[PDB]
């Protein structure tokens, strides 16, 4: 049984580990691309031009809920 | 028993979702590096600008005002003849004009997360070149410095006009009729009253939204000045990282930390979220009472005028 | 199914990214901190005041000044120092230059009190239009009795320049409106305006268009010698009688010609200087400056 | 100008 | 702006 | 009968006498010759005219005259010479007299060629009434550009004096009728009346009462402001509006005071100066005189 | 034989008138010379005048009436740039006035008895005070002298106008629309013409009282001017006492002699006769034609204007 | 006859001569009295004052008259 | 000297 | 007068 439902029972721990990961890497990326938006947004009164850019939290947040559902519906 | 199925059901999916977005994401960081390395390059060079002097000139912009300068833009004056004349930029039109304006937000375009040295000083642009001008009629993002607005107030009775507006257009005022700054040496303590106006009275009594002792934790009336590298705040604390303009990102009167803060972080239309925040609070260009913590207005001025 | 189990491989895979997307984060979070290190400073203003001060820019050159630009400077009986533009030689002379005309940016149609403060603006190349201030002005002439002189330079349209000179140049206090005095024209190819002008309408025209012991005025501070108001028909604020023959302070008309149909009411009101144009010629540039007597304006030393 |  |  | 001839010796008695008295006779008409070589010359005229002569008395004083009195003076652009009264005072000032009231001997109400030429007398003592001519105040005060000063002075019926300056004084061309222009009143006693007087019989007095830039008028030639004639009315040459504040060439009314029933029309028409006495007060003495401005009169050097 | 009764009878009488008046002609004697010894006393001491001078002035008395100058009194004038001014009586109410008196006689206050120098420089008073004021308006008696007159007739066409007036009031004129007298080189030579008036023509005529030659050498007109020390007259003869101006006592354009002499000598009352005149001739202020020769006038003058 | 009807007539011939030079003489000297006259009176206009005097050549023309009747009569 |  |  070891081989088998033993051996299902140890990855599935490293894949909820991996589901907190993610969770937790997702907030990191959506807060460092705010962060670089104002950043580079605060370039403009010093330095020759800021770069023009948009920014959508949509494909973060899409990942996210599409994320929980996952670790949720487990 | 069965459950061994999710060994090549669910299994296989999570690793699925898993790994798609692993790989998204790796893409977005590259794609950041990239707009930071091409802003670095922009870097190399300055803004400029030419802003020609007018001829009219005084003591602060109500002198100015009365001596014949109705047109809104940068004057140089000089309020003591021990100090060396500065640039101000003068609002003559908004409640009958003469208005020294002391700091001004539009458009996300300096950094307000500065040092004490720096809010003592002064930092950002008074003013900018109007379309085709020899004159700078345009106003730009600055803080006067803390020294310069100490003087201004007390020189004598001085009223303070806080002007706000949101990324519809709508737009309110909180007009404190007593003004009052104190110098370095009393770590510029503010002193505030005869509030009127539409926005909420956040200086003084707090943000409306919140009762009892979370209610006047958040009253600026009396604090004194905080800077991420100066703590003067009213949070008794231990951990190094639990100070107000350390999270909240600006130099402000903060108390436990705030129901106004103009001088916080600039985010893009308006909305914005604990998730998105470098500490996880309401950082952004705050006015409680008005659009409560998460909305960041489009714009944010504080001006002041003899009171006479 | 002891096979399937091969996610442990694969499980492996995604950990990596994961793990080496986390290190990229805080590489790329270095980057933003460089950033943020570069763009703190504000835009760079190219105008600059000058550091040496003094009573007017004769006082200045004598101190040591040797670049034309801008300088505090404070009369004795002045209660705040003030800006001003100085134009300053090779041979040392200083020039406090009071009035600019070169583009028709600035309108001149100002009132008692603005042209009392003054108006325009100030630069250190003298490319800006501007009118100093009566005040200014008086403070300036008339400190402790020290014979100024007057300087008036013309340009037209055609490259040509000319000049007036006036010597014992002087304007009066608020009190008695902002007289102009003079003792006596020194000298110019511009020709004598402020003498008055024979301008052939009436045998009366040269008594009512001499300047010397005129008030300024206003159209909201009349002081002519007029019975309507040359300011307020002219559109300027000037020393005027009934009404001048001399008018720095008009209207600015491009290509200089201009015709009783482009004004308002029928009158000469641009740029004019009638010894040296017809009234129907308004100037492309104009300066009027004062300096110390003792000094160059036709002077001694 | 003059004025008559 | 309060901490609890 | 040869006694009776006793008449021999009283015949030659006779013929002594005859022979005498022919002598006598012969005698008689030397000492009438003696008479008639004292009888030749003319009476003595007290009156004389100094021999130096100039542009003005002024310029005459810078030649060194130093005594007040007669003398020949000739402009520039004056086409004869012409006498008149130079007042010399200690300080090198010349002053030249154009116009004199003392005792109401000469009549003022002349027409426009009598006050264009003169009219009155001229005296080594200053002694005298007169009017030198527009024409020549004219040609004085109009001489190349170089501004002139005017002083009116007054004396009351009390041995009260009071005097009144205006700077760069100018009379106008016969063309321009002769218009009196000036840029300032230049301070005394006496006040301004030449600005107007607001006498109160209506809220416009001051204005229809002001001199500067009014041509002059007399029963003649009518140049004023007013529907009827000023000059006819009043009876005199003046520079007329409507009518007038100051008025020298007016009535001679012994002792001061004066009332409507004296006067011709009910207009007052005296001798008078609003800003010093009322219009009902005639003064006993008056005198108009003129100097380049750069001297006395309120002047520099 | 009887005729010795004379010797007692008309001898003693002849004795007695011729006795009573040489004794009388004795006593007048002394009495005139002392008339003549106290008036050389008087004439230690001079007369004395102060006319002080009009305004008004011009080239001569026609241009000063032109320029306003409506009395007659006297007048300052400068007839030439080259002449330096000089005073003249100007008529302003005769024949529409600005006549220029060139010669005055009234009351017999100045003598006219003169040599040439005296005729050509001018003697006498051209004005005197008026009772009570500082001007001179009565004229005295005068000659302009003969280089001044001939200088003004000289500048262009020329009238001259004669009046006189006689003891009882009656008076009479002689107007002549041309006259010149020419330089001191030709004598003074005179010339006139187009007579007019009441007095009768004695100038260009003689006197009308003679007839052929004796008419004839009374005419004025053509002569030369003489004086008793400068014989041109148009007698010609050798006894030196034989010269019209040291008969007739005045400087005048003689003729063999006169029927006019104004400058004779002023005999008051008007009538005189030969044993009372000096030579036994008519001498005296005559005008012929009007009252002959033994009638000396009470007034007599001579004006010029410049015509037109 | 000598000494008497001759020395009658040579003294009638001087008294005759007499008569002659009275008759001039009387002619001079009213003639010296209208002169004297008219020059004190040419005094007036240049001296201080004149004498007032008065002529009457009535003495004299009595005188002349007188002298011809004994002449005339002889 | 007005003329009211 | 004439002289005959
Ligand atoms: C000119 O005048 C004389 C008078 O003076 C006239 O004189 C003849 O003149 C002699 C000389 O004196 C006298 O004796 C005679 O009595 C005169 N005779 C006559 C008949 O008159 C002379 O006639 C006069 N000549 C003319 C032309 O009239
Ligand atoms: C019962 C109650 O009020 N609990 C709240 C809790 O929900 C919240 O998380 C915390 C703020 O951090 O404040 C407290
Ligand atoms: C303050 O807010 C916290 C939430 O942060 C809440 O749990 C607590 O009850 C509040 N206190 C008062 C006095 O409302
Ligand atoms: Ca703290
Ligand atoms: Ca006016
Ligand atoms: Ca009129
Ligand atoms: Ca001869």
């Amino acid at each position: 049984i070891e081989v088998l439902k033993r051996k299902v029972i140890e990855k599935v721990q490293h894949i909820q580990l991996l589901q907190k990961n993610v969770r937790a890497q997702l907030v990191d990326m959506k807060r460092l691309e705010v962060d670089i938006d104002i950043k580079i947004r605060s370039c403009r009164g010093s330095c020759s031009r800021a770069l023009a850019r948009e920014v959508d939290l949509k494909d973060y947040e899409d990942q996210q809920k599409q994320l929980e559902q996952v670790i949720a519906k487990d | 028993l069965y459950i061994d199925e999710t060994v090549n059901s669910n299994i296989p999916t999570n690793l699925r979702v898993l790994r798609s977005i692993l790989e998204n994401l790796r893409s977005k960081i590259q794609k950041l590096e990239s707009d930071v390395s091409a802003q670095m390059e922009y870097c190399r060079t300055p803004c400029t600008v030419s802003c020609n002097i007018p001829v009219v000139s005084g003591k602060e912009c109500e002198e100015i005002i009365r001596k014949g300068g109705e047109t809104s833009e940068m004057y140089l004056i000089q309020p003591d003849s021990s100090v060396k004349p500065y640039r101000v930029y003068c609002d003559m039109n908004t409640e009958n004009g003469g208005w020294t304006v002391i700091q001004n937000r539009q458009d996300g375009s300096v950094d307000f997360g500065r040092k004490w040295d720096p809010y003592k000083q002064g930092f950002g642009n008074v003013a900018t070149n109007t379309d085709g001008k020899n004159y700078c009629g345009l106003p730009g993002e600055y803080w006067l410095g803390n020294d310069k607005i100490s003087q201004l107030t007390r020189m004598g009775p001085t009223e303070l006009l806080i002007e706000m507006e949101d990324w519809k257009g709508d737009k309110v005022k909180a007009h404190y009729g007593g003004f009052t700054v104190q110098n370095e040496a009393n770590k510029y303590q503010i002193s505030v009253n005869k509030y009127r106006g539409t926005a909420g009275n956040a200086l003084m009594d707090g943000a409306s939204q919140l009762m009892g002792e979370n209610r006047t934790m958040t009253i600026h009336n009396g604090m004194f000045f905080s800077t991420y590298d100066r703590d003067n705040d009213g949070w008794l604390t231990s951990d190094p990282r639990k100070q107000c303009s350390k999270e909240d990102g600006g130099g402000w009167w903060y108390n436990r930390c705030h129901a106004a803060n103009p001088n916080g972080r600039y985010y893009w239309g308006g909305q914005y979220t604990w998730d998105m925040a470098k500490h996880g609070t309401d950082d952004g260009v705050v006015w409680m009472n008005w659009k409560g913590s998460w909305y960041s207005m489009r714009k944010m001025s504080m001006k002041i005028r003899p009171f006479f | 199914e002891a096979s399937i189990l091969t996610h442990d491989s694969s499980i492996r895979y995604l950990q990596e990214i994961y793990n080496s997307n986390n290190q990229k984060i805080v590489n790329l979070k270095e980057k933003v901190a460089q950033l943020e290190a570069q763009c703190q400073e504000p835009c760079k203003d190219t105008v600059q005041i000058h550091d040496i001060t003094g009573k007017d820019c004769q006082d200045i050159a004598n101190k040591g000044a040797k670049q034309s630009g801008l300088y505090f400077i404070k009369p004795l009986k002045a209660n705040q120092q003030f800006l001003v533009y100085c134009e300053i030689d090779g041979s040392g002379n200083g020039w406090t230059v009071f009035q600019k005309r070169l583009d028709g940016s600035v309108d001149f149609k100002k009132n008692w009190i603005q042209y009392k403060e003054g108006f325009g603006h100030l630069s250190p190349t003298g490319t800006t239009e501007f009118w100093l201030g009566n005040e200014k002005i008086h403070l300036i002439s008339t400190q402790s009795a020290i014979p100024y002189a007057l300087r008036v330079e013309l340009e037209d349209w055609n490259g040509r320049t000319s000049t007036a000179d006036y010597a014992m140049f002087k304007v009066g206090p608020e009190a008695d409106k902002y007289r102009l005095t003079y003792a006596y024209f020194a000298g110019g190819d511009a020709g004598d305006a402020f003498d008055g002008f024979d301008f052939g309408d009436d045998p009366s025209d040269k008594f009512f268009t001499s300047h010397n012991g005129m008030q300024f005025s206003t159209w909201d501070n009349d002081n002519d010698k007029f019975e309507g108001n040359c300011a307020e028909q002219d559109g300027s604020g000037w020393w005027m009688n009934k009404c001048h023959a001399g008018h720095l302070n008009g209207v600015y008309y491009q290509g200089g010609t201009y015709s009783k149909a482009s004004t308002p009411n029928g009158y000469d009101n641009g740029i004019i200087w009638a010894t040296w144009k017809t009234r129907w010629y308004s100037m492309k540039k104009t300066t009027m400056k004062i300096i110390p007597f003792n000094r160059l304006t036709i002077g001694e030393g | 100008g003059p004025r008559p | 702006g309060h901490r609890p």
